[PDB]
C-alpha cells in the first residue's frame, strides 16, 4: 500500500526530465486533431494528429504528449 | 511467432569481438551474450546487442549464469539511445547445444514472450551460410514423453542497412563484383552440383545407417515425404524425357537462334566500323 | 615540446558503433565517446566504441552523462577488457561532417580531461560501400601561435591526408585544428569472415536456389532487332556524304556490347538444361 | 568527374547575373529568387567577354 | 499508478521528429516517383519497403521522410478553421414558417432545399432538376438572410457557413486554395449547402477596370 | 514403388491391380483427385489414367535399399557430367 | 578495374534526387540547370550521355547536395491537375446545322482537316493557323461546341482556369505552362482550353502585383512557346473570354492567333432555339 509513494518519486524525477524538454516551448505549431488506425501490413494502433508549422511547412507527429486530446478542438 | 531472423554482420561481430575479450583470459565454454532484436513484423531482425559474462560448468553440466545487473541497467542505456531496440532473446557461438540450453531460455521469458537463441560461428568453415537460429516451443512427442521442450531450427539470413556498409564493405576491397551474367551464374552451377550432391551423399549414408544403428530417428516421417516430392522427376535411366526430349531442344530453339542472329549483326557493327575507322587513320597518315 | 604525428589504430569492432550509432541519429547529429588505449605519442589505438544518448535538442557538452560512463566502466570490468577512456566522437549526417561551434566548446573541456581527446566526425551520406568517409581531427593549441605553428614531424601522413583538402570550409577549420591519420590494425580473422559472410549470403543463398523464355527473347529481339536499325542508321549518318557534318562520332557502344552480354546471360542460363540435368 | 564532383558536391554550383562590372575586379552576382551578391576575383575567361 | 510511466514511455515516442508532407505528381518507373512538397520543391526519391500499393495514387497528399524523403504513411488532410464553420445553427421548420412572409417564399426553399434529402426520388422520376443556386437581396423589408438561413440547418445537422471576411485573405492571399479547402470540407458534409453573404464587397465589378484587387476578386 | 515415368497408366493395369471394371475407373481415380493422393488428370481417348505428383506412405527396409539405388544414381550421374562442365569451361573463365 | 569503375559512376548519386529545370548547354562537360526553387545552377554534366537527352529546355533530376546532372525525364511525367473528363456524354448533336451545308462546309474544313492531315497542306502551301479566339458572351455558346467536338473527334483536352497556375512562388509558374504546352507538341492530337485569360491580362508593375505581372509574362512565355509549335506539329489552341477589352494587342494579332471567332449576341435568333433545348 506504500508503493504509491515509491513510484511517486520516479515520476517526479522523470518529470524533471520533462522540464529540460519544457525549456523552451520553442515555436508555434497549428494543431489539427485526427484519429486513424493503420492495418499492418503485428497490428499497430494509436492516435496520431497531423500538425502544422507557421513556417509554411506541415509535419506529422503522434498525439501529445503531454496534454491529452481532452483539449482541444484543433 | 518467429519465422525467420535477419542477422547483420555488425551484431554478429559483437559476438566475435567478445571472443577476443574472454578468449585471451580463457578458459572453458564459449562466448555467450543477450541478443537485442528489432521486430517490425513476423520477420525478425537484429541490429545491436550486448555481450554479458557467462560460464557453463562441465560437471555440473547443467550450471549456467547470466549477469542480470548487466542486463537490467544496460538495457536502460541502449533504450535511452535507441527506443526501438529491445531484447528479443540471447545467443552463443556453440558450435553445438548441450542439453542445459533448455534452462537459459525459460529463465529470460520474463523479458520477452519468446526468446530466440542464435548459434553463431567465430571461425568460418562449412558448409555454407553460417551460424544458426533456434526457437523455443513445446511439441511434446508422439511416443508419450512428458512435455518436451526442444529448440526448432529457424532459418537465418544476412541482411544489410544504410550507412553500415561504409567501413564494412570498404576493408575487403579485393572482391570482383560481380560479374552478373557471365561468371556469376556458372560458378554457382559447378557448386550447385557440389553442394547439392554432397549433402545427397552425406544424408543417404546416414539414412542407410538408420537400419544399421541410430534408430530412432525413424524419423518420422519428414525424411521420405519431401524426398518423394523430389521424385516428381527422379531422374533415372534414362531421364524419362520422351515427352521432354523434343521440348529439351525446343527451349534451346530461340536461344541458339538469337545467338546466331545477334552475333551476325554485332559483327556487322564490329567488323565494318573497325575497318572504316582503321583505314581512315592508317593510310591517310602515310 | 616534442610532438609527433599520431597514427590511429581502429578495431573492426570500434568501426561498428561509429556508423551504426550514427545511423540511429540520422538525420540529426549525435554525440559519442571514443574508447581505447594510449600507447605512445606517435601512435594511438581505439579498441572499442559505444553508443551515447542522442540529443534531439542539439548537441551539447552536458549531453554526456558522467554516471552513464561510471556505470559503463563498471560493466566493462565484468566484461573481458576494462580499458580506460580516451576521446570523443560525433556524427554529422546533415552536411560534410565538419567540427561545429559546439564541437570546439567541448574540445577544451575534453582535452582537459584526457590528454589528446581526438575529435572524430562521421557522415553516412558521402558514399555507401567503397569509401572510408568518416573524419577525424585534433586541436592544435591557439596559445601556440607564439611558438612554431606547423606540426607535425613525419609530415605526409598529414600531407597526404591533406589531400583532397576537401573543399574550403572543412580545411577552413585547419586553423586551430589538424586532422589525424586513420589506419586499420589487422582484424583480418574477423575481416576474412566479413567477406565470407557477405558473399555467401549473396551467392544464391545456398549457391543452389536460383539455379519469358521465347517471349523474353521476343522482348529481347526488340532490343536485338528494333534497336539495330536506330543503331545502324548512324553508320549511314556517318556517311554524310561527303563531308559536311562534324566528325568523328562513335555510336558503336554501348548496345553492341550489351547484346553480347545479353547472349552471355541467355546462353549459360540455357546451359542449365545441360548443367543441372546430367 | 568524381574529383570534380567533390568540388561541386557541397552546395552544388549556382548561376548568377552581373548587373555592373568594376575595374577593381570584384563582380556583382545576382540570383533570380535570391538577393544580389558580389565576390572578389574570380578571373577565368577574358574580362572583355564579361 | 503505472499509467504515469506509460505516458513517460510515450515521451520516448515523442523524441521522433515529424516528417514532411508532400503532393505526388506521377511516376517515371516503379523505382522513381515524383513528389512535390507543399512548399513547392519537387523530389525524385526512392521508397522504403514497409509501404503498400495504396501509396501510389493519382497525386494524393503523402508525407516524406526527413532524410531519404521516402513516403511512410499518407495523411488525408488537415484543417484548422473547419470547426468554426461546423457550429452554425438555425431553428425551424416552424420558426422558418413563423416569419409571416412572404407566404409563397416559405413554400419555395422548403421543397427546394430540405426535400432533396428526404425524397430525392420525386425529382429524378419526373425528370426535373432542382436549382443549383439562389440569390436573396434586399432590404425591402427584412428576411434576406433568414429565409435561406433557417432552411440551411433544416435540411439536416449539415451546414457550412461562409463569411465574406475569409475571401480577402492577405497580401498575395493564398485563400484561393482555402476557397477550395472550405468547399472541399463542404463536400465532407452531405448533402452540402453553400452560403455567401454580403457579396457587394467581394463581388467586385469589372465594369470600370480598377486596381488588380478587382482581378484577384475574379480569381 | 517404380521409378517411372511411366507416368500415364493404362486402364487395364488399374483393371488388373484394383480389379475394377472399365466403366467404374472414372469414379475410382477421380475420387483420389479430391482426396489429394494424386492430382493427375485422366486421358479418356485411350482411356489411360495419367498421374501427377505422388503420395508417399511410411517406408520399408527394401525402400531404403531401393532408395540408394535410384537416389544416389542421380548423384553419381549428374556429378560425373558436372565435372565435364567444370573441366572444359574452366579455361574460358580463369 | 575499369569495369569496376563503371559501377562507381553508376553508384553516384543513387538516392535521393531533386527535380530541376534545364536552361541551355553552355559548353562541354557542364551545363546550367534551373532548380525547382527557381535558382539556376551550373553543374558538371555526367560523362555518360552529353547530348541526345540534354535538350534546350527540359526537367532534369539533380542530387540533393551536389545538384548533379544525371538523367532527364522520358519526357515526360507531365505535371499535376488533370485532363480529359469531357467524355462522359451526351452533350449536343451537330445535326442541327446539318440542313445548311453552307455552314458545315466551312466548319468541316476548319475542324477535322486541321486535326490530322498532312500531304494536302504542303501541296497548296497554306499554313493552317492554330488560333481560335471566342468572344461575344452573352450568350454562353462555347463549352457546348467543346464537348460537341468530343463527339466529332477524340483528343486529349487540357482544361484549366486562367487562375489555376497562380501560386505562392514565381519559380513554379513558368514550369507548369511549359509542361502544359510541351505535352501538346508531344501528343497528337491535342486540344488545350483555358477559360478567360483576360484576368492575367491586367498590366500592373507594382511588386506585390509583380507575380501578377510575372504570370502575364508567363502568358507571354507560353506565347513564346506557341510559336514553337510552328510548324506544323502540333497543337490546337481554343481561347474563350467574357471581356476582351483588357486583352493586349499582340495576343489578338495574327501569326499566333489568326482566327477570331465572335460568338454572336443571342438577339432574336437564339431565342426560339434556347427555349426548345430546355423544354
Ligand atoms: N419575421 C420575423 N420574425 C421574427 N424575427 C425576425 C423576423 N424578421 C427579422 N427578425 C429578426 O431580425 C434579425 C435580422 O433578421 P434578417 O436577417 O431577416 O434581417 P437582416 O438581413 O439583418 O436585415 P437586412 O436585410 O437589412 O440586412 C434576426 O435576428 C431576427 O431575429
Ligand atoms: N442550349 C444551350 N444554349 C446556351 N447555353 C447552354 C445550353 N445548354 C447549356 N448551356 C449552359 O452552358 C454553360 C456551360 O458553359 P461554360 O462552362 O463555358 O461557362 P460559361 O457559360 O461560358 O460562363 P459565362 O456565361 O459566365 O461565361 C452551362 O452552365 C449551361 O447552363
Ligand atoms: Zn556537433
Amino acid at each position: 500500500t506504500h508503493e504509491l509513494q515509491a513510484m511517486k518519486d520516479k515520476i517526479k524525477e522523470n518529470s524533471e526530465k520533462i522540464k529540460v524538454n519544457k525549456t523552451l516551448p520553442y515555436l508555434v505549431s497549428n494543431v489539427i486533431e485526427l484519429l486513424d488506425v493503420d492495418p499492418n501490413d503485428s497490428q499497430r494502433k494509436g492516435k496520431c494528429a497531423v500538425i502544422k508549422t507557421s513556417t509554411r511547412q506541415t509535419y506529422f507527429l503522434p498525439v501529445i504528449g503531454l496534454v491529452d486530446a481532452e483539449k482541444l478542438k484543433p | 511467432a518467429v519465422q525467420k531472423v535477419v542477422v547483420h554482420p555488425l551484431v554478429l561481430l559483437s559476438v566475435v569481438d567478445h571472443f577476443n575479450r574472454i578468449g585471451k583470459v580463457g578458459n572453458q565454454k564459449r562466448v555467450v551474450g543477450v541478443l537485442l532484436g528489432s521486430w517490425q513484423k513476423k520477420v525478425l531482425d537484429v541490429s545491436n546487442s550486448f555481450a554479458v559474462p557467462f560460464d557453463e560448468d562441465d560437471k555440473d553440466d547443467s550450471v549456467w549464469f547470466l549477469d542480470h545487473d548487466y542486463l537490467e541497467n544496460m538495457y536502460g542505456m541502449f533504450k535511452k539511445v535507441n527506443a526501438r531496440e529491445r531484447i528479443v532473446g540471447w545467443y552463443h557461438t556453440g558450435p553445438k547445444l548441450h542439453k542445459n540450453d533448455i534452462a537459459i531460455n525459460e529463465l529470460m521469458k520474463r523479458y520477452c514472450p519468446n526468446s530466440v537463441l542464435v548459434i553463431i560461428d567465430v571461425k568460418p568453415k562449412d558448409l555454407g551460410l553460417p551460424t544458426e537460429a533456434y526457437i523455443s516451443v513445446e511439441e511434446v512427442h508422439d511416443d508419450g514423453t512428458p512435455t518436451s521442450k526442444t529448440f526448432e531450427h529457424v532459418t537465418s539470413e544476412i541482411g544489410a542497412e544504410e550507412a553500415e556498409e561504409v567501413g564494412v564493405e570498404h576493408l575487403l576491397r579485393d572482391i570482383k563484383d560481380t560479374t552478373v551474367g557471365t561468371l556469376s551464374q556458372r560458378i554457382t552451377n559447378q557448386v550447385h552440383g557440389l553442394k547439392g550432391l554432397n549433402s545427397k551423399l552425406l544424408d543417404i549414408r546416414s539414412y542407410l545407417e538408420k537400419v544399421a544403428t541410430g534408430k530412432l530417428p525413424i524419423n518420422h516421417q519428414i525424411i521420405y515425404q519431401l524426398q518423394d516430392v523430389f521424385n516428381l522427376l527422379p531422374d533415372v535411366s534414362l531421364q524419362e524425357f520422351v515427352k521432354a526430349f523434343y521440348l529439351k531442344t525446343n527451349d534451346q530453339m530461340v536461344v541458339v537462334y538469337l545467338a546466331s542472329l545477334i552475333r551476325s549483326v554485332v559483327a556487322l557493327h564490329n567488323l565494318i566500323n573497325n575497318k572504316i575507322a582503321n583505314r581512315d587513320a592508317e593510310k591517310k597518315e602515310g | 615540446a616534442v610532438d609527433t604525428a599520431e597514427q590511429v589504430y581502429i578495431s573492426s569492432l570500434a568501426l561498428l558503433k561509429m556508423l551504426k550509432h550514427g545511423r540511429a541519429g540520422v538525420p540529426m547529429e549525435v554525440m559519442g565517446l571514443m574508447l581505447g588505449e594510449f600507447v605512445d605519442d606517435y601512435t594511438v589505438r581505439v579498441i572499442d566504441v559505444f553508443a551515447m544518448p542522442q540529443s534531439g535538442t542539439g548537441v551539447s557538452v552536458e549531453a554526456v552523462d558522467p554516471v552513464f560512463q561510471a556505470k559503463m566502466l563498471d560493466m566493462l570490468k565484468q566484461t573481458g577488457r576494462p580499458e580506460m577512456v580516451v576521446g570523443w566522437y560525433h556524427s554529422h549526417p546533415g552536411f560534410g561532417c565538419w567540427l561545429s561551434g559546439v564541437d570546439i566548446n567541448t574540445q577544451q573541456s575534453f582535452e582537459a580531461l584526457s590528454e589528446r581527446a581526438v575529435a572524430v566526425v562521421v557522415d553516412p551520406i558521402q558514399s555507401v560501400k567503397g569509401k572510408v568517409v568518416i573524419d577525424a581531427f585534433r586541436l592544435i593549441n591557439a596559445n601556440m601561435m607564439v611558438l612554431g605553428h606547423e606540426p607535425r614531424q613525419t609530415t605526409s601522413n598529414l600531407g597526404h591526408l591533406n589531400k583532397p583538402s576537401i573543399q574550403a570550409l572543412i580545411h577552413g577549420l585547419n586553423r586551430h585544428y589538424y586532422s589525424i591519420t586513420i589506419n586499420y590494425r589487422k582484424n583480418e580473422l574477423e575481416q576474412k569472415m566479413l567477406l565470407n559472410l557477405h558473399k555467401k549470403s549473396w551467392m544464391e543463398g545456398l549457391t543452389l536456389q536460383d539455379y519469358v523464355v521465347k517471349e523474353m527473347l521476343e522482348l529481347a529481339k526488340n532490343y536485338n532487332k528494333a534497336v539495330e536499325e536506330e543503331d545502324k542508321m548512324t553508320p549511314e549518318q556517318l556517311a554524310i556524304k561527303n563531308v559536311g557534318k562534324q566528325d568523328p562520332k562513335r555510336h558503336l557502344e554501348e548496345h553492341v556490347d550489351v547484346l553480347m552480354t545479353s547472349n552471355i546471360v541467355q546462353c549459360l542460363a540455357a546451359m542449365l538444361d545441360t548443367v543441372v540435368f546430367k | 568527374l568524381r574529383e570534380e564532383l567533390q568540388l561541386l558536391q557541397e552546395q552544388g554550383s549556382y548561376v548568377g547575373e552581373v548587373v555592373r562590372a568594376m575595374d577593381k575586379k570584384k563582380v556583382l552576382v545576382k540570383v533570380h529568387p535570391e538577393g544580389k551578391f558580389v565576390v572578389d576575383v574570380d578571373k577565368n575567361i577574358d574580362i572583355n567577354d564579361v | 499508478t503505472k499509467q504515469y510511466e506509460k505516458s513517460e514511455n510515450d515521451l520516448k515516442a515523442l523524441q521522433s521528429v515529424g516528417q514532411i508532407v508532400g503532393e505526388v505528381l506521377k511516376q517515371l518507373t516503379e523505382e522513381k516517383f515524383i513528389v512535390k512538397a507543399t512548399n513547392g520543391p519537387r523530389y525524385v526519391v526512392g521508397c522504403r519497403r514497409q509501404l503498400d500499393k495504396s501509396k501510389l495514387k493519382p497525386g494524393t497528399r503523402v508525407a516524406l521522410d526527413m532524410t531519404t524523403l521516402t513516403i511512410m504513411r499518407y495523411l488525408p488532410r488537415e484543417v484548422d478553421p473547419l470547426v468554426y464553420n461546423m457550429s452554425h445553427e438555425d431553428p425551424g421548420n416552424v420558426s422558418y414558417s413563423e416569419i409571416g412572409g412572404l407566404s409563397e417564399q416559405i413554400r419555395e426553399l422548403r421543397e427546394v432545399i430540405e426535400l432533396p434529402l428526404t425524397n430525392p426520388e420525386l425529382f429524378q422520376r419526373v425528370g426535373i432538376i432542382p436549382p443549383k443556386g439562389c440569390l436573396l437581396y434586399g432590404p425591402p423589408g427584412t428576411g434576406k438572410t433568414l429565409l435561406a438561413r433557417a432552411v440551411a440547418s433544416q435540411l439536416d445537422c449539415n451546414f457550412l457557413k461562409v463569411v465574406s471576411s475569409s475571401i480577402v485573405d492577405k497580401y498575395i492571399g493564398e485563400s484561393a486554395r482555402l476557397i477550395r479547402e472550405m468547399f472541399n470540407y463542404a463536400r465532407d458534409h452531405q448533402p452540402c449547402i453553400i452560403f455567401m453573404d454580403e457579396i457587394d464587397a467581394i463581388g467586385g465589378r469589372r465594369f470600370s477596370e480598377g486596381t488588380s484587387a478587382d482581378r484577384e476578386i475574379q480569381r | 514403388t517404380r521409378p517411372a515415368n511411366h507416368r500415364q497408366l493404362t486402364f487395364e493395369e488399374i483393371a488388373k491391380s484394383a480389379k475394377i471394371t472399365v466403366n467404374e475407373v472414372e469414379l475410382l481415380v477421380m475420387k483420389a483427385l479430391s482426396v489429394g493422393l494424386v492430382k493427375g488428370s485422366i486421358d479418356e481417348v485411350d482411356k489411360r489414367v495419367h498421374m501427377t505428383w505422388v503420395q508417399p506412405r511410411v517406408l520399408d527396409l527394401q525402400q531404403i535399399k531401393g532408395m540408394k539405388d535410384r537416389l544416389e544414381f542421380w548423384c553419381t550421374d549428374v556429378k560425373s557430367m558436372e565435372m565435364l562442365v567444370e573441366h572444359q569451361a574452366h579455361d574460358i573463365l580463369t | 578495374e575499369f569495369l569496376h569503375a563503371q559501377e562507381e559512376v553508376k553508384r553516384i548519386q543513387s538516392i535521393p534526387l531533386v527535380i530541376g529545370q534545364f536552361l541551355e548547354a553552355v559548353d562541354q562537360n557542364t551545363a546550367i540547370v534551373g532548380s525547382t526553387t527557381g535558382s539556376n545552377y551550373y553543374v558538371r554534366i555526367l560523362s555518360t550521355i552529353d547530348r541526345e537527352l540534354l535538350k534546350p529546355n527540359a526537367s532534369v533530376a539533380l542530387h540533393k547536395h551536389s545538384n548533379a546532372l544525371v538523367d532527364v525525364l522520358p519526357p515526360e511525367a507531365d505535371s499535376s491537375i488533370m485532363m480529359l473528363t469531357s467524355d462522359q456524354k451526351p452533350d449536343v448533336m451537330y445535326a442541327d446545322i446539318g440542313g445548311m451545308d453552307i455552314q458545315k462546309q466551312e466548319v468541316r474544313e476548319a475542324v477535322e482537316l486541321p486535326l490530322t492531315h498532312f500531304e494536302l497542306y504542303k501541296q497548296i502551301g497554306i499554313d493552317p493557323p492554330r488560333g481560335v479566339l471566342m468572344y461575344g458572351p452573352p450568350g454562353c455558346g462555347k463549352t457546348m461546341l467543346a464537348k460537341a467536338v468530343a463527339h466529332h473527334t477524340t483528343a486529349a483536352f487540357i482544361r484549366v482556369v486562367g487562375s489555376e497556375f497562380v501560386q505562392k512562388y514565381l519559380g513554379e509558374g513558368p514550369r507548369m505552362v511549359r509542361d502544359v504546352f510541351r505535352l501538346a507538341k508531344e501528343n497528337a492530337p491535342a486540344i488545350i482550353f483555358i477559360d478567360e485569360i483576360d484576368a492575367i491580362a491586367t498590366k500592373r508593375f507594382d511588386a506585390q502585383t509583380g507575380a501578377d505581372r510575372e504570370v502575364q509574362r508567363i502568358l507571354l512565355e507560353l506565347l513564346n512557346q506557341m510559336d514553337g509549335f510552328d510548324q506544323n506539329v502540333n497543337v490546337k489552341v481554343i481561347m474563350a473570354t467574357n471581356r476582351a477589352d483588357t486583352l493586349d494587342p499582340a495576343l489578338l494579332r495574327p501569326g499566333r492567333l489568326d482566327r477570331k471567332i465572335e460568338f454572336p449576341l443571342p438577339d432574336r435568333r437564339q431565342k426560339r432555339l434556347i427555349f426548345s433545348t430546355i423544354t
